[PDB]
């Protein structure tokens, strides 16, 4: 006797784990989904139940004369759903915020190739601005952990690239992501979502304007009770 | 001068302005307060077959959309209006709902996963789990459109008055 | 805390970043360069059915898409790097491709023609027939997605380890 | 050095400081907050029958007795935390009690109205519906007693471990 | 399906109503219990399900030299389950408040014969005091009222004297009041409790120290669902 | 919207202020004068089973008690005002009586001996045999209690309208 649910950034309980990786090119555990006492079991079926991932990183710049262009963001950028115009995407490629004025900034233009952008707000000298663009390169996959602290194993050991999550219109049916493999939980067990990449994903940065979370991870699943 | 004999299963869709559905301005992070309360019409039965769409066009008082990471849940409750735990038809987020065409393209529509059945008194509640930072919920500037009764896509909501054996099996709750 | 075992038949996708493929810079007057070298894994085996999607996101150093007068071919070779001639899967121009949505809409997906199989050593290569002008080719600012392992649309590439009679007949080139 | 074997049905009582029950101080006038929570002990099963007494000594931080107009509710919930509406056991006030002897004289002991059963994970909650004039609700200087395992008066709560046919019948909820 | 609940001063919802009587003697409609949409029906049974009812009133005085004693309060000051000392009782017969001082007061001495009392602090000349003694003599009973605002009938109509409620220990089993008769509400309908007395009932006097409700009326009842 | 249906044998208690009763202040030592005078209610019938309590709240003008040596008597009468000698139910004192729980504790409920059944126009009287030094009877400040209907204790008092040939036999109270 089962129904469906979503596991997510917050999800059915505040016992999940939300951390960030390292810059040395060595994978870490971004997220930890631990089961509660409430439910007997959680089950995920690749090819059946969708998954969504909006990753996003953090950068910073200092203000000075002519500082309307933003440099290479250390990030292999792509457009969203293959579409470039920020005003016509399912979600922004990137956003930024002046701290000295304490507001959001709109973006004017892009160079996907050079990984650079162009803004309207020429800041002052000594100014401070922060940017949250989507994450580029990255290899992700799932992992299981028992109630002890042990790696039982991965799932379908072929890590998908990060950028495919950006590449498609994730909301539209048929194009949504359905990874592979299968997996089952239990009460004190903890699945983890793991990632390897150069750049530091972030969350819960207060200065972000369009929500209390820069970036999200969601997953449809089936549940016993 | 005939009317045409019509099936009493009237296929419609549902919204907030109707006088059996009440709204409630929500604070930041009260996921147990119901934003909307659908009371039965006091004389009919509603049926919602599985595979049924939703369009919960939610915004704030200033009119911007809520946070995409919001959780949105539809749930049947008892005759008192307390959640049954089980009996959910929907559980997903707002980011999964492109407001521009969430009710336009079947290729974008979000559908139900369960059947449902509401009597003259049974109650549905729409709950919203939000972080702290958001700009609440202004029902005066937001709305809901459950189902479609207009297009050759999607599905509708059946409403019926009382027929004998249907009621006999309907009281098998 | 079970996981669910699998058969050998791994349904996957293919692209530049994986460690059995190498991209290469390409000037603009050679249809005979190994653009991509796709080498076997040395112990596993790949299979592709005809009717398999391609997404050849080729641009220049300045990011612009190249002249669609350019042609592209994907082709099998021997275990050394000598093309077999036969066994071709693809030959078309970039003008038949729409980078904005070429790997999303089935109505834009250019697919394979004839099936294909790659043993522990068999090589696939890509060849690009170009006119004099269009600014060469950079693979670091370009990529490719071969097959699709996420949708119900398109198909995925099959991989296996060594199982006996399957390999005995996979030697039936 | 003998002790005498035991019937499985252990007649006991219940109190606040036990490791299957939790307290939580409530604000002024929040009923939906569960003041007290009880959960199954993970391996045993509890059975309460009707006519079970209560000494619900609820006090403030200063210990002075609350507004006697306060309402108390006791209710079984699902395995998640959602009350049922059905399966309520108790609903009464405070001033119907007399803290000085509410547990002493049988003429002063209110009791339940129905039976109850707790599996390994089943949950019971206790709610308190209060006006604004409360001085809060301090659990440290308050407590609860349920059951009677000391006298001929009242009853005790039965507890068992898992036995085959008993639990097979128990799981008919 | 059935359960047991309590109807109360505030009950399951704030459609309940309460109001006062006149100074001449007449049956006035004091408190009304109206049924909600949440339930389906209600029942109350005399001789099975009990009822508690704490009435109290208001008087007041201005101070002067020698005003330790307070006069006959226009009511017969009964005992409390037959008890005399305020400390010893299930509730006070009498409470007092100095509003000029803005404080609660306690009692020194009592005289049930002359229906008088005598206090601790002689309040000042021009000082202001309010007092809440129990309601004196009077008669009380029930009434049904339909959706049309119209009567439908009374219930075991022997109007009960007031003093009997004060004369028993209302909590003690056996001594708990059980009235008589039966009743069955419907959805939008109301029941009323009515009263005749030479004094004015009070609730929600802000200056009262013990709680927000000097007086109460509560009743064990039986509900469907 | 029902209220339900009732019975005949209504269960009550009795006291001074009811409107079929007469209080009457008394001097020192005139026993013949009636303190309290019940008459029948003119149409109903009263019945008092035996083993039935009394709670007399007898006091003076000045709030204090009377002499403990006093004798309270409850006596049945004719339909006119005369005593009857026979048909007495109670003759005892007040020093044996305690007022602060006389209607609460059944162990404090001092009780009757005989049963009793009263018809339409009949009269019951209370009489008070006293010494000469006492301060009398201030009936405003004293009272009486007899039975209880809300509890399940002592025994409540029965009242009825007329049920037929049971009445024909009850009317055989005539001498």
């Amino acid at each position: 006797y089962t129904i469906s649910h979503t596991g997510g950034t917050l999800g059915s309980s505040k016992v999940t784990t939300a951390a960030n990786q390292t810059s040395p090119q060595r994978e870490t555990a971004i997220i930890g989904f631990e089961c509660p006492r409430k439910f007997a079991e959680i089950e995920y079926v690749g090819q059946r139940d969708s998954t969504r991932f909006i990753p996003r990183t953090t950068e910073s710049i200092t203000g000075t004369a002519g500082d309307d262009t933003v440099v290479s963001l250390t990030a292999n950028i792509q457009p969203v759903a293959g579409e470039t115009a920020i005003e016509d995407q399912d979600y922004p490629v990137a956003v930024a915020y002046n701290v000295t004025q304490g507001v959001q900034v709109d973006i004017d233009a892009v160079d996907y190739a050079a990984d650079e952008v162009t803004l309207a707000d020429n800041p002052a000298d000594g100014d401070t601005v922060k940017v949250w663009p989507i994450m580029g390169d990255g290899d992700v996959q799932f992992r299981l952990v028992n109630q002890f602290g042990q790696e039982e194993g991965r799932v379908y050991p072929w890590a998908t690239p990060l950028y495919r999550w950006h590449d498609f219109p994730q909301l539209k049916r048929g194009r949504e992501i359905n990874l592979h493999g299968s997996v089952t939980w239990e009460e004190n067990e903890t699945v983890e979502v793991l990632l390897d990449a150069p750049q530091a994903i972030t969350w819960e940065d207060s200065d972000y304007p369009e929500g209390q979370y820069v970036s999200t991870f969601e997953q449809d699943v089936e549940i016993t009770l | 001068g005939n009317i045409g004999n019509l099936s009493a299963e009237k296929q419609i869709s549902v919204y907030d302005g109707q006088p059996f559905v009440d709204e409630q301005d929500v604070p930041a992070d009260d996921p147990n307060t119901p934003a909307l309360t659908i009371e039965g019409p006091d004389g009919y039965v509603i049926a919602v077959d599985a595979g049924t769409p939703i369009a919960p066009e939610f915004r704030d008082s200033n009119g911007n959309k809520l946070d995409p990471s919001t959780r949105v849940i539809v749930q049947k409750c008892d005759r008192q209006g307390n959640p049954l735990g089980d009996g959910i038809v929907f559980n997903d987020t707002l980011g999964r709902f492109d407001y521009e065409q969430m009710r336009t393209d079947p290729d974008f529509m979000r559908k139900t996963a369960k059947s449902l059945m509401i009597d003259e008194r049974e109650i549905v509640k729409v709950f919203v789990d939000i972080p702290a930072g958001a700009n609440g919920y202004d029902a005066d500037k937001s709305r809901l459109t459950l189902g479609d009764d207009t297009s050759d896509f999607g599905k509708a909501v059946e409403i019926v008055d009382h027929d004998e054996l249907s009621d006999a099996e309907t009281r098998a709750v």
